């Protein structure tokens, strides 16, 4: 089961796309555990993850979270999926970037 | 909803970088950088003077689906702001300290 | 509701009212004028203890039309009684240590 | 509800016995104890950690019989939580003042 943890300073409205990913992941058993977190823990709580992704408000903060961990792939989620709540369009997003990293 | 929940996302992330800001702030105190202390208080009392601009509008036209109800995100707002605000302006009287401490 | 919602503005206002004599309280220190400082905390102290007895009655009894949930103003009010009463606490630390800085 | 409700209890209790450390925590360095001080911040941090992963759980997975609505308690639990948190570091300054006080 892969790691696919979501950072932003405001869990509330990121929390949503994190139950709507989990329904999506359990209807296609898809091998995840997701997690939302405050951005302030992307370096200690970064470092288990099998992939990082960034809510689009801290999207400046990308080039930081990189060197912080830099044995991770790390992205920001798409501002039109975030907004929409798309659950199935993020899952999606992240297993690509797992594949992509571990080849 | 949309806006005020992509909204309150903002204000939590601009709460946030206030107080980020008003640490970094207190820390130039500590190195004895008077100037730059002085500079960071500033910009980060004109973030929350945006953020509470913001807010203000989001209590006078309250939401609410419901007669006297209101919009559940606006306490959480509010939590946020409230709590940056009052970080930064007892973090200005430490700073005020340090600079009493001669240091 | 009528005297919930009248209620709460008061104590939203003695809570601010508490604050600002607690600013001003530490104001009256860096004066060099312990006395008065000392004598505005206590009625900052007083004025907050009257404001939380309040909401103690106000969280004992709680309203809300429905089964379990409770007026939705009390966190509101909570929040300014919290923070008010938190900075005060504060505000009477810092003024403890401008007696220690002898002025 | 059930867990949530007695889980925020917990949750209360531990942030204020969070503060009362801090306070405690203060208290020593009065006395010149900064040993005393520091263990004592250390373990409040630690207990704050530990209420905040929680909450973090409990924002994750917002129950909310309604669409988009949230827990209430949550809100309650984050007031606690938040200004627990900012007293500990406010005071954790105050303390090092203490320490640069020399006394």
């Amino acid at each position: 089961k892969k790691h696919i943890y979501l950072f932003s300073s405001a869990g509330m409205s990121t929390s949503l796309l994190v139950s709507k990913m989990r329904a999506q992941a359990e209807k296609y058993e898809v091998p995840v555990i997701i997690e939302a977190f405050p951005e302030t823990l992307a370096g200690e709580k970064g470092q288990n993850a099998d992939v990082v992704l960034l809510g689009p408000q801290i999207a400046y903060m990308l080039p930081e979270i990189q060197r912080l961990l830099p044995n991770k792939p790390v992205e920001v989620i798409d501002s039109l999926l975030y907004g929409k709540v798309d659950g199935l369009g993020v899952l999606k997003a992240a297993v690509a970037a797992i594949k992509k990293a571990a080849a | 909803a949309e806006e005020l929940e992509e909204v309150v996302m903002g204000l939590i992330i601009n709460s946030g970088q206030a107080r980020s800001l008003a640490y970094a702030a207190l820390k130039q105190a500590k190195q004895g950088d008077f100037a730059a202390a002085k500079a960071m208080m500033d910009q980060s009392r004109m973030a929350l003077n945006e953020a509470h601009l913001v807010q203000t509008k989001l209590i006078e036209g309250d939401a609410g689906e419901g007669k006297m109800k209101v919009s559940l995100v606006l306490v959480e707002a509010q939590l946020h702001l409230m709590t940056s605000m009052l970080a930064r302006e007892l973090i200005t009287e430490l700073i005020e300290l340090h600079e009493k401490l001669k240091a």
